[PDB]
C-alpha cells in the first residue's frame, strides 16, 4: 500500500510546521498498517460470525470498542462516525 | 476524491481496497466501515504525532523521530496499551 | 506516569516498527513513490 503521504497530511493538520524523517514514517507506516489490519480484521471476524457479509459502521465501531483502551477507544469511535457522517451525507 | 468528503487526510478509497482484501469469502465491506477505519487511523495518527511533535521537554520537535513517537505512544500510555494490545 | 514505565523495560518499544530509538541515515522523508493518489475499486457506494 503507500499511505505515507497522507501521514504528512495529517502530520501538518495537527502541526503545519513539522517535519518527519524517513524512518519515523516508516514507523506511522507500520503503526497505522497493524491498527488498521487489527481494525478490519475485526469488523471481518464480526462480519463472518453475523450473517453480515457486509462490513459496516456498526462492525468497525464494535471493533474500536473492543480493541483500543478506553478513552481511546471513545473517541476513535466518535470520529468514526464522524467521518461516516460525513461521506455518507 | 472521497478522503476529503470524509474530511479525512487518509485514503478511504485504497483503504475499503485494503479491507476488500482483508475480508471473509463473499465479504463485503460498507463504504460506511472504509470512512470509519480511515476516521480513526487518521485520529490516531493525528493524537500519536501531535505528542510526537509534543514528545520533548519543550512541547515542540523540529522532526518527529522514532524516539518521538516512543514517547508519543508510550507517554500516552493509552497508546501504550493499544499498540501493545 | 511518565518515570513509572521509564524505570522499568520499555523492551516491546524497542523491537516496535523496526525500533523506536534515533538512528542515522534517516533522511527527512521526501515523498510518494508516485501512488499518492487515492484509488477505488466499482464496489465502494454498495448498500449496506
Amino acid at each position: 500500500e503507500s499511505y505515507s503521504i497522507y501521514v504528512y497530511k495529517v502530520l501538518k493538520q495537527v502541526h503545519p510546521d513539522t517535519g518527519i524523517s524517513s524512518k519515523a514514517m516508516g514507523i506511522m507506516n507500520s503503526f497505522v498498517n497493524d491498527i488498521f489490519e487489527r481494525i478490519a480484521g475485526e469488523a471481518s471476524r464480526l462480519a463472518h460470525y453475523n450473517k453480515r457479509s457486509t462490513i459496516t459502521s456498526r462492525e468497525i465501531q464494535t471493533a474500536v470498542r473492543l480493541l483500543l483502551p478506553g478513552e481511546l477507544a471513545k473517541h476513535a469511535v466518535s470520529e468514526g462516525t464522524k467521518a461516516v457522517t460525513k461521506y455518507t451525507s | 476524491s472521497r478522503s476529503q468528503r470524509a474530511g479525512l487526510q487518509f485514503p478511504v478509497g485504497r483503504i475499503h481496497r485494503h479491507l476488500k482484501s482483508r475480508t471473509t469469502s463473499h465479504g463485503r465491506v460498507g463504504a460506511t466501515a472504509a470512512v470509519y477505519s480511515a476516521a480513526i487511523l487518521e485520529y490516531l495518527t493525528a493524537e500519536v504525532l501531535e505528542l510526537a511533535g509534543n514528545a520533548s521537554k519543550d512541547l515542540k520537535v523540529k522532526r518527529i523521530t522514532p524516539r518521538h513517537l516512543q514517547l508519543a505512544i508510550r507517554g500516552d500510555e493509552e497508546l501504550d496499551s493499544l499498540i501493545k494490545a | 506516569s511518565g518515570l513509572l514505565e521509564a524505570e522499568e523495560e520499555d523492551e516491546f518499544y524497542q523491537t516496535t516498527y523496526g525500533g523506536f530509538t534515533e538512528e542515522s541515515g534517516d533522511d527527512e522523508y521526501q515523498g510518494d513513490q508516485s501512488d499518492t493518489e487515492d484509488e477505488v475499486d466499482s464496489d465502494f457506494d454498495i448498500d449496506e
